[PDB]
Order: structure tokens, then C-alpha cells, then sequence
């Protein structure tokens, strides 16, 4: 019965990690940020409404130019929008309409999408022909594609419902690295600003820190009570925020290896579909099932604002790299740019 | 005096009719979950009843309060034509809604494959075309401090049959076939209790269909049938039939009350409309 | 990606011709197509534009009413119907594909062209300098003057640079001023502001020899500069 | 708007048009979510109708059906079952010759999957076309193996008719919210050749009753 | 089994040998990043309609 002895050692190691986290827990982030001036009530207003999706929008991603954004809808369309002019730049017909993630390449030359087809499809936005075409179909995940994020034009990291994340060489189409260790469906990804490591939240109510080059889970963060649907790094890359089904957002520090705040209101019971940070990181914008985005003071756990204006579940949201705008997509087939 | 009392009663009737129809149109235009062919027809009926309640009911109420047509004869003919057009179009929107429901219930393949908002627009255009074809001839020639509808016997037949009696037979037939289809779909220890619950639910559904068709057809008939019976028999009564002014006015305003009640029957009883009003 | 022009030839004045553009290798229906003509010894002149979906059409004031532009999207063909050909229509007609979205590269590909030898408020691009003498490996700057500020209130400056290499169709170098076109070496650079622009070549070669044309894309009379030739 | 801005707006309008016709074309398709246990016989159901998820398309009596098979999605279903929220109907395949089998009992697993799908928060009004497969093999096994193995409280005849009716009732009593949805149970084995007709009948019934519910007649 | 339990034990051990700063230092670092970039956050400090490209 060597299983018991190994399980005993694993339990002892878990206790050691818990004690190490508790020893560093000298002062919660709330205690330190009592003296900081609380930004009372930000009033973000819908600047644009992106209409043209005919089903539930499941994912959006901003371009690095902070003007172009891709959106994924179950109508089988990957639409690229000019958010300034509201114009649609591209409407990409998806081979599988069951898309639930979309990424935009940091170069802007590619978008990725995927979902229940278990394929991460890479689309060449900039062809000699005037059409967007599938440049690559990344097969190898055995569950649905829940998130994808480009490292560059040739590296993309994908999370899946097969409980694993994968690093793909797009030119070869092969899984360069597989990130195993999650026991539940991995729902969200967030690349660190340096893209040398990323966090993934899964349905085992845990967020894991993965080194892209090493392929190892450097840290595991367990503070949520239900499935983690959303994850987002802090702008400096030393912390990340999660969004779970327990109506709670949490901020986990990488270096402290511990959770720093819980962003939960007793009047909120719906799960979080998407989290994102403003450019400075002081605001944590979270999309919810109660149809609206809540803006949180990331440093004080204060509900600084509400982005109400969607008639269905806010499935996705991202802040532009310049931080000028937040676009929230929702199940009511509408994308709204706020500011 | 009674002038102020009747003015207030007609004014609140007009105000609530305008409010109801404009609220239905607003719920259509604002709510995203209400843009569909059935609700396009319902909101077009609300638009037609709003045109009634705005361009017609103030004039009818002014003529009822003043007891005379102090305006001109040309504007009398204009407003009578507008009356006939708008009310005929409202009755034929009732018919178009009935036809759309009949096609939805008896032709699901058409409902999926061929039913588009272009058919709603075609039905609305047909209702307004029938209203024009009924309301224009009295101005073209089918024809003293009073404003009435052309009492020509040929025009009496043409206007009453084409605006109410053909619509009445059409919707009676359509809703009878809808009733037959609804009954077909409804009728079509632990096991005994489950079968008893199934029978109870089927009987509740049958009572629901009876209540719904009763509400629709009863409001339509009890509102417009008195008006069109008097509008058919009075032109053919040389001197035997004298219409009392009180009874004549109540009969006249029953159809206007139909314009009031159509949003209640077709929108405010609806689940999705009522939800959209709870969301605004 | 190739555009092949058909038509042209000797025409008696007052006649009629149809120019045909057999487009292949790209999504023709999604590109707004242009006709840009070039007289046998003079510079480029934009003739007609038909947008994607045919919903928007423009003609040069010298051909409006007189010319008709049309596209056959199922057949991937662009047409220029010409009636009453004056001697001023004696030019090589180029079909140019141009696509318009945010960040697109209009005028990126040009057809080979067919010569048409007819028998015998517009913004003014000015290239006063012409036929510069250059030595390979040495930098050169080509100036461009505009009669109006090409910089739009949206932030874009609509100046285009083309290279008419000898015996070859024009080739887009820089599309929206300081925007290098795909396939162009990163030694051409675009610069300027408002009405004055420069196209600088960092270290030219023998392949850089040709005529360099401006173009405004701010309104739709599309006007070119009288191209500045380069010669060793 | 500049000339290029106007042409970009025109391109966006063409994209809007194409999205409109694509949505109009997609609205005329009856969406079906196909579920089961994989070995339940949904494969022969697919064959009669004709990794990731499989979309099977067929037309019957001028209705075009899009049937989505999600059996290959071995991931947690709560995270993607809402994708099929607006589905016209659910086609649930259950092998009748699974009562005496084990993966727990196969028919108990089918029963709990059916209960979860039927009473799912996203399918409160979506009717279920319940296919009971392997009726002939169910005969051949009910002749020898009693149904009491799966249902100890059966207390009934071990003949095909009574046993199959009991299984159908056991599946249909998992249907809570019996007012908002209906179960269309069909008995097939591998050669019924009326399964597409049954699905057409069930879907047309669902459409007709939805239309009646819109009008207050159901 | 042996393999899964051994891998989990190894992963837990490797995550245990981590140099953790104090949550005081972590919170101070996040707060300092927040003041150091509060002027670069258009959402925190709404930019005027002239500098806002969404208007
Ligand atoms: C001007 C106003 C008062 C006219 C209003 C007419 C209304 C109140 C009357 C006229 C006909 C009546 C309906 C006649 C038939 C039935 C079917 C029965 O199973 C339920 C009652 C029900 C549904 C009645 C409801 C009330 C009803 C619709
Ligand atoms: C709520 C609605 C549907 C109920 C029905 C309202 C209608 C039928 C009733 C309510 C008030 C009534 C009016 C009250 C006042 C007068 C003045 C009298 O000299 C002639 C009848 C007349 C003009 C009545 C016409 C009919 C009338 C408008
Ligand atoms: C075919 C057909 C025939 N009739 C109808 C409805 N007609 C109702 C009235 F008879 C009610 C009583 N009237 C008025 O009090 C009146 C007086 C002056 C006016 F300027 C106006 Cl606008 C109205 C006349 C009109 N619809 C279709």
C-alpha cells in the first residue's frame, strides 16, 4: 500500500506550502491600501456598439493597435472590427461555428479561434489575395478549445477542456509543449507581459503558473470555490486576477504565492465570465452572468463602477493596450466599447 | 355640465389608447427580443391604432363634444376618409395577425423556410391597401354642420363588407381552423397519477385556447359588430330605423375602443412584451 | 495574383472599345478596381473606379459620361466601356486592384496594361524635379508637392508612391505616406506632412531605376504627379 | 470621411449584407443536439439520418436539419452545454440492450444523463426526441435476462412490450417541468427507416406547439 | 497509481521550494505600480473628448 505513503507525503507538502503562504501573510493588501485615495465612482459610457453578430458572442480580443478587435460568435463568424469607425474590417466564416475563444496576433497578421471542434484555427489576415484564409488548424487537443493566445506569429498557447494547455509551433502545427497538471477543464489563459510564462484557470477551482520554455507548472493558486472561467495578469506581470463561478474575483500574487484580495459583493451571485485590468492595473473589470460588467478597485476591492448595457450574459471583455477603452462582448450578440 | 364630462371621458380614452399603442411601438423599436414577423404585425397594428388614436379620435371626440361639425365640409370628408382608412387597416391587421398565426400553426415548414419579415411587410401593405380601396371611393364620388360616412347603399355594402364582414368571416374561419389545430395538438399507481396529470394539463390547455380565442374574437366582434350592423342597416332604413344619439355614439366608440384594446389583446397579454415592459 | 488586360489597339477617333481585365489569383469581388491610363510619353492618369460590389463608381472628368466601368465578379473580370474615343484617350490602360479597410494597402497590384492607340478643384500633385542622375548604393530623396493638405482629419495622409520600372507596370512602394507596401525592401521610406512629401531611398540599386509617381487618395479625382524619373 | 474611409464603410456594409443573408440561411435550419452514451446507438441514428463535435446535415420534407453530436466531448458539460441553448430539439439515444450491462449500470448512466439534460437550466423549453435503440437486441435479451437487473422494483412481465414500456416510462418520468417540454419517445433497433420521419414529426410538432404558445393556444 | 501520485508529489515539492516575498512587499509593489501608472490610465482618469478616440 505505497499509495498511502505517497499520499501522506503529498498532504505533508501541501501543508508545508500552506504554512509558507501563511508565514508571508503578514498584512493583507487591504491593510496596506487603506491610506490610498479611493477612486470613488468612474462613469464609463458606451461609445460604440458593434452590431453584426447574429448569435451569442463568446470571445473577443483587442488588437495591439487598440483599434482593431476580433470577436467570436456562435453564428460561425469571426468578425474583425475597426472600433473607432465601428466598421467591420473582416468577417471570417468559421468551419466550425462552435467557437468559444478568439485571439488576435500581436503583429495583427493573424487571428485564432476555436471551441467545441477541439481545433485552434489560425487565420491569415494579410494575404496577397484579398481573403482571410485558414493558415493552420492546430489539432491535438482532445477537449474543446477554451482559450488561445499568440506569443508571436508562430507560437500560440491554447487551453482546453482536456485539462491541458498546449504550446504550438504554428508553422509545423505541432504541440511544442503540453502543460498538464490541471485536473479540471482549463477555461482561461493569460500571457505575462514578457510572454515567458502564463497563468491558466481551470474548473478544478485552481490557477496554475506555467513556464512556457520549461513546460512546468511553477505555481498553483487555490482560493476559488468553483470553476475559474476568466484569468488576467496584472500589467506588471507579478500578479493575476481570476474570475470564477462563485461570484468572486481574486487577485493572486506570483511572488507572494498567495491570494491578495477577493472581489465579491454579497449582491452578486452570478459567475464571472471575463476579467481584465486597466492599463495601470488599478481597475479590475469583470464581466458577469447578471448581464453587466462590474469595475473593481483592484487595490481596495471596491466596486468602483458598473458597465450595464448588455441584455444577456457578458461573455467576454478586454481593455485596449493603450488603456483608452474596454470592449465588452455578450450573449446578446453585441460588443460595446466603454470609456 | 355634461360637455366637460364627455370631454374628459373621451380625452382619457384617447390618452390611454395613444399610450398603449405608442408603448407597444416603443417596446418593438427598443427591445431586441421583439423584432420578428409576428411582433412586426402586432406593432404595425399598434402603429395603425396609434394613427387612429391621434389623427382620428381627437376629431371624433371634438365632433361628439361640440355635437356639431364646426369645421369645413372638405376637412369633414378628409377626416372621414382618414377614419375609414385607419379603422379598416386596423381590422385588416387583425386579419393579417390571424393569417400569420394560421400559417405558423398549420404550416411549420413555411414558418421555418419561407416566413420572413418581408411577408409581414406585404401583409401590412395589404391592410393599408384595403383601407385605401375602402376609404377613397367616397371621396372620388360614391356620395349641414354634421360629419357622417357616405350613406350610399352601394358604398354601404362595399365599405361594410370589405372592412368588417369579409374580415369577420376571414378571422372566424382562420381562428376556427387554428382552434382545430390547437385541439389536435393538445389531445394528441404512478402511471395512473401521471396520466391524470397529463389529462389535467390537456384540459387546462384546451381551456386556455378557448379563453384566448374568446378574448380575440369577442373583443373584435363586441367592439366592431354593433357599429357595422348599424352602418349596414341604417342606410337601408328610409324612416323606420331611427338611431338614438346615445346608442349611436356608444356604438360608434366601441370600435374606437377596439383600437384601444388591440395592444392589450396582442401585446400586453404577451409574455415577451410584458417582460420587455418590465425591462424598461 | 495577376491582372491581365484585354482590348486596345488602333481605333479610329469617335469609335468604341471595351477593355477587359481577366483577374485571377485573388478574391476579385472584394477589391475595388481602378483604371489608370498612361499616355505613351506622359505620366499616369486615373480613369475610373468601381468599388467592391459595384455600388460606388467614379470617372475622371475627362472621361465621365464618355466611359463606363463595370465588373463581372462571377467571371472575375473588370470592364471599361469606351465610347467616342478622342485622340486624348491614346494611352496604355492599367487595371489596378485596390482594397479598402482599416490598414489596407490600396493600389497594391497593377495589371500589365493594354495600349490603346486612338488614331489622329482637383488636387494637384507636383513633381517639379524629374530625371535625377543617381549612382547605385547612394541615397536619394524624391519630393512631392500637393495643392491641398493630403492629411485627413482622421490622421491619415493619403499619398501613394509608385515605381514605373522601364517596360513594367507601376508598383506600389508606399501606400499611406510612410507605409511600406508588401514586397518592397525596407530601404524606401515615406515622409512629409500636409502638402509636401518625400520618398527617400536608403541605398538604391539598378532595380530602382524608373519613374516614381505620387498619387492622392483623399478625394476621387485621383491625381498623380508628373513622375520623377531615376536614371544611372 | 475620406475616400478610403467611405470605401471602408462600403466594405463594412457589404460585410453586413453578407452577414444578413448568412443569418437568414442559418435561421431556416432546424438545430438538433444529439446526445446519448456513444454505444447507445447514436451512430446508427446518424447513419439513418444521413474529433471535437460532429455536425450531421440532412433534409426531410423541405426541412433542413443540423444535428450536432457532442459524444466525443469528454470534458465537463456545464462549460459548453449552453452553446446549444437555442436548439430546436434534443435527440437522446438510449440503447435498450443496456439495462443488464455495466460501464455502474449503463442504463442508469443513461438515465442520469437524460435527467441532467432534460432538467438542464438551458433546456427548460427544449423538447427531447428520445430514441430507444436496440429494440431487437432488447427482445433477444429480455427473453433470457430479466429487466429486474436494472430496475429491482419493476415487478412486471419480462416480455418485450411490457419491459420496453417500463423503460420508456422510467425515462419520461425523469422529465420534470412537464408543462414546458415534451418527450417524443421512439423505439428503433437498426433498420426502422422511420427514424427521420419520427424526428420530422417531433420537430414539426415542436414548431407548431411553439407557435401555438406564442399565440396563447398552448 | 504509482506514476500519478509520484508526479503529484514531485510537483508539490517543486512548488514548495519557492522563495515567497511578504504579501506586504507584494501589495506595496502592486500599489506602487498603480501610482506609477495612474496618469497613463485613461479609464482611471477619463481623458478629454479631444484626446479620446471614442467620441
Ligand atoms: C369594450 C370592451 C368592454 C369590450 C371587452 C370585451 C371582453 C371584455 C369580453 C367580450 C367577449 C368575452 C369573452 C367571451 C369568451 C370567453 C371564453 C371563456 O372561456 C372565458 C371568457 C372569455 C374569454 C370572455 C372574456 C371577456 C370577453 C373577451
Ligand atoms: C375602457 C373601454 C374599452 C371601455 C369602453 C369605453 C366606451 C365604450 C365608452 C366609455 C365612455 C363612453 C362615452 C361617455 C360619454 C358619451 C357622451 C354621450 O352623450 C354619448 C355617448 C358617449 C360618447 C360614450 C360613448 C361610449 C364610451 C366612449
Ligand atoms: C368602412 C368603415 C366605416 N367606418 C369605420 C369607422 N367609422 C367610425 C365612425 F362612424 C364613428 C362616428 N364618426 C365620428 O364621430 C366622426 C366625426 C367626424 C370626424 F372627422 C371623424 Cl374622424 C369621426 C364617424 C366615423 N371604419 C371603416
Amino acid at each position: 500500500s505505497e499509495l498511502d505513503q505517497l499520499r501522506q507525503e503529498a498532504e505533508q507538502l501541501k501543508n508545508q506550502i500552506r504554512d509558507a503562504r501563511k508565514a508571508c501573510a503578514d498584512a493583507t493588501l487591504s491593510q496596506i491600501t487603506n491610506n490610498i485615495d479611493p477612486v470613488g465612482r468612474i462613469q464609463m459610457r458606451t461609445r460604440r456598439t458593434l452590431r453584426g453578430h447574429l448569435a451569442k458572442i463568446y470571445a473577443m480580443h483587442w488588437g495591439t493597435d487598440s483599434r482593431l478587435l476580433v470577436s467570436a460568435s456562435q453564428d460561425g463568424k469571426l468578425i474583425i472590427w475597426d472600433s473607432y469607425t465601428t466598421n467591420k474590417v473582416h468577417a471570417i466564416p468559421l468551419r466550425s461555428s462552435w467557437v468559444m475563444t478568439c485571439a488576435y496576433a500581436p503583429s495583427g497578421n493573424y487571428v485564432a479561434c476555436g471551441g467545441l471542434d477541439n481545433i485552434c484555427s489560425i487565420y491569415n489576415l494579410k494575404t496577397r489575395e484579398g481573403n482571410v484564409r485558414v493558415s493552420r488548424e492546430l489539432a491535438g487537443h482532445t477537449g474543446y478549445l477554451s482559450c488561445c493566445r499568440f506569443l508571436d506569429d508562430n507560437q500560440i498557447v491554447t487551453s482546453s477542456g482536456d485539462t491541458t494547455c498546449a504550446l504550438w509551433d504554428i508553422e509545423t502545427g505541432q504541440q511544442t509543449t503540453t502543460f498538464t497538471g490541471h485536473t479540471g477543464d482549463v477555461m482561461s489563459l493569460s500571457l505575462a507581459p514578457d510572454t515567458r510564462l502564463f497563468v491558466s484557470g481551470a474548473c478544478d477551482a485552481s490557477a496554475k503558473l506555467w513556464d512556457v520554455r520549461e513546460g512546468m507548472c511553477r505555481q498553483t493558486f487555490t482560493g476559488h470555490e468553483s470553476d475559474i472561467n476568466a484569468i488576467c495578469f496584472f500589467p506588471n506581470g507579478n500578479a493575476f486576477a481570476t474570475g470564477s463561478d462563485d461570484a468572486t474575483c481574486r487577485l493572486f500574487d506570483l511572488r507572494a504565492d498567495q491570494e491578495l484580495m477577493t472581489y465579491s459583493h454579497d449582491n452578486i451571485i452570478c459567475g464571472i465570465t471575463s476579467v481584465s485590468f486597466s492599463k495601470s492595473g488599478r481597475l479590475l473589470l469583470a464581466g458577469y452572468d447578471d448581464f453587466n460588467c462590474n469595475v473593481w478597485d483592484a487595490l481596495k476591492a471596491d466596486r468602483a463602477g458598473v458597465l450595464a448595457g448588455h441584455d444577456n450574459r457578458v461573455s467576454c471583455l478586454g481593455v485596449t493596450d493603450d488603456g483608452m477603452a474596454v470592449a465588452t462582448g455578450s450573449w446578446d450578440s453585441f460588443l460595446k466599447i466603454w470609456n | 355640465s355634461y360637455q366637460v364630462i364627455t370631454s374628459l371621458l373621451l380625452g382619457t380614452l384617447i390618452f390611454c389608447a395613444v399610450l398603449g399603442n405608442a408603448c407597444v411601438v416603443a417596446a418593438i423599436a427598443l427591445e431586441r427580443s421583439l423584432q420578428n414577423v409576428a411582433n412586426y404585425l402586432i406593432g404595425s397594428l399598434a402603429v395603425t391604432d396609434l394613427m387612429v388614436s391621434v389623427l382620428v379620435l381627437p376629431m371624433a371626440a371634438l365632433y361628439q363634444v361640440l355635437n356639431k361639425w364646426t369645421l369645413g365640409q372638405v376637412t369633414c370628408d378628409l377626416f372621414i376618409a382618414l377614419d375609414v382608412l385607419c379603422c379598416t387597416s386596423s381590422i385588416w391587421h387583425l386579419c393579417a395577425i390571424a393569417l400569420d398565426r394560421y400559417w405558423a400553426i398549420t404550416d411549420p415548414i413555411d414558418y421555418v423556410n419561407k416566413r420572413t419579415p418581408r411577408r409581414a411587410a406585404a401583409l401590412i401593405s395589404l391592410t393599408w391597401l384595403i383601407g385605401f380601396l375602402i376609404s377613397i371611393p367616397p371621396m372620388l364620388g360614391w356620395r349641414p354642420d354634421a360629419c357622417t360616412i357616405s350613406k350610399d347603399h352601394g358604398y354601404t355594402i362595399y365599405s361594410t363588407f370589405g372592412a368588417f364582414y369579409i374580415p369577420l368571416l376571414l378571422m372566424l374561419v382562420l381562428y376556427g381552423r387554428i382552434f382545430r389545430a390547437a385541439r389536435f395538438r393538445i389531445r394528441k399507481r404512478k402511471n395512473e397519477r401521471n396520466a391524470e396529470a397529463k389529462r389535467k394539463m390537456a384540459l387546462a390547455r384546451e381551456r386556455k385556447t378557448v379563453k384566448t380565442l374568446g378574448i380575440i374574437m369577442g373583443t373584435f366582434i363586441l367592439c366592431w359588430l354593433p357599429f357595422f350592423i348599424v352602418a349596414l342597416v341604417l342606410p337601408f332604413c328610409e324612416s323606420s330605423c331611427h338611431m338614438p344619439t346615445l346608442l349611436g355614439a356608444i356604438i360608434n366608440w366601441l370600435g374606437y375602443s377596439n383600437s384601444l384594446l388591440n395592444p392589450v389583446i396582442y401585446a400586453y397579454f404577451n409574455k415577451d412584451f410584458q417582460n420587455a415592459f418590465k425591462k424598461i | 495574383v495577376q491582372l491581365v488586360e484585354s482590348g486596345g489597339g488602333l481605333v479610329q477617333p469617335g469609335g468604341s472599345r471595351k477593355l477587359s481585365c481577366s483577374a485571377s489569383g485573388f478574391a476579385f469581388s472584394s477589391f475595388g478596381m481602378h483604371w489608370v491610363r498612361q499616355a505613351p510619353e506622359k505620366g499616369l492618369e486615373w480613369v475610373a473606379y468601381i468599388s467592391s460590389g459595384s455600388g460606388t463608381i467614379y470617372y475622371a472628368d475627362t472621361v465621365k459620361g464618355r466611359f463606363t466601368i463595370s465588373r463581372d465578379d462571377p467571371k472575375n473580370t473588370l470592364f471599361l466601356q469606351m465610347t467616342s474615343l478622342r485622340s486624348e484617350d491614346t494611352a496604355m490602360y492599367y487595371c489596378v486592384r485596390s482594397i479598402y479597410y482599416y490598414g489596407s494597402s490600396p493600389f497594391d497590384f497593377w495589371g500589365q496594361g493594354t495600349t490603346l492607340t486612338v488614331s489622329s478643384s482637383d488636387i494637384v500633385m507636383t513633381q517639379a524635379t524629374s530625371s535625377v542622375p543617381v549612382t547605385p548604393g547612394e541615397s536619394v530623396s524624391i519630393s512631392c508637392r500637393s495643392s491641398k493638405s493630403l492629411l485627413h482629419s482622421n490622421g491619415n495622409t493619403y499619398l501613394y508612391w509608385f515605381l514605373q520600372r522601364p517596360g513594367q507596370s507601376p508598383q506600389l512602394l508606399i501606400y499611406r505616406m510612410s507605409n511600406l507596401a508588401s514586397g518592397v525592401p525596407d530601404r524606401f521610406s515615406g515622409s512629409g506632412s500636409g502638402t509636401a512629401f518625400t520618398l527617400t531611398i536608403s541605398r538604391l540599386e539598378a532595380e530602382d531605376v524608373g519613374v516614381y509617381y505620387c498619387m492622392q487618395h483623399l478625394e476621387y479625382p485621383l491625381t498623380f504627379g508628373a513622375g520623377t524619373k531615376l536614371e544611372l | 470621411l475620406s475616400a478610403e474611409d467611405k470605401a471602408a464603410v462600403e466594405r463594412s456594409k457589404m460585410i453586413d449584407r453578407n452577414l444578413r443573408e448568412d443569418g437568414e440561411k442559418a435561421a431556416k435550419e432546424v438545430k438538433l443536439l444529439l446526445l446519448g452514451a456513444g454505444e447507445s446507438g447514436k451512430n446508427t441514428i446518424v447513419k439513418q439520418m444521413k474529433t471535437g463535435i460532429v455536425e450531421t446535415h440532412f433534409t426531410f420534407k423541405d426541412l433542413y436539419f443540423k444535428m450536432f453530436d457532442v459524444g466525443a466531448q469528454r470534458s465537463e458539460r456545464k462549460k459548453w452545454i449552453h452553446c446549444f441553448e437555442g436548439v430546436t430539439a434534443i435527440i437522446f439515444c438510449v440503447a435498450l440492450s443496456d439495462y443488464d450491462l455495466v460501464l455502474m449500470n449503463r442504463m442508469h448512466a443513461s438515465m442520469k444523463l437524460f435527467d441532467s439534460i432534460c432538467n438542464n437550466k438551458w433546456f427548460t423549453e427544449t423538447s427531447i426526441i428520445l430514441f430507444l435503440n436496440k429494440k431487437d437486441l432488447f427482445e433477444e435479451k429480455i427473453k433470457r435476462s430479466p429487466l429486474t437487473i436494472c430496475y429491482p422494483e419493476y415487478t412486471g412481465s419480462n416480455t418485450y412490450e411490457e419491459a420496453a414500456a417500463y423503460i420508456q416510462c422510467q425515462f419520461e418520468d425523469l422529465n420534470r417541468r412537464k408543462d414546458t417540454k415534451e418527450i417524443y419517445t421512439h423505439f428503433t433497433c437498426s433498420t426502422d427507416t422511420k427514424n427521420v420521419q419520427f424526428v420530422f414529426d417531433a420537430v414539426t410538432d415542436v414548431i407548431i406547439k411553439n407557435n401555438l404558445k406564442e399565440c396563447g393556444l398552448y | 497509481s504509482i506514476a500519478q501520485a509520484r508526479k503529484l508529489v514531485e510537483q508539490l515539492k517543486m512548488e514548495a521550494n519557492i522563495d515567497r516575498i511578504k504579501v506586504s512587499k507584494a501589495a506595496a509593489d502592486l500599489m506602487a505600480y498603480c501610482e506609477a501608472h495612474a496618469k497613463e490610465d485613461p479609464l482611471l482618469t477619463p481623458v478629454p473628448a479631444s484626446e479620446n478616440p471614442f467620441r
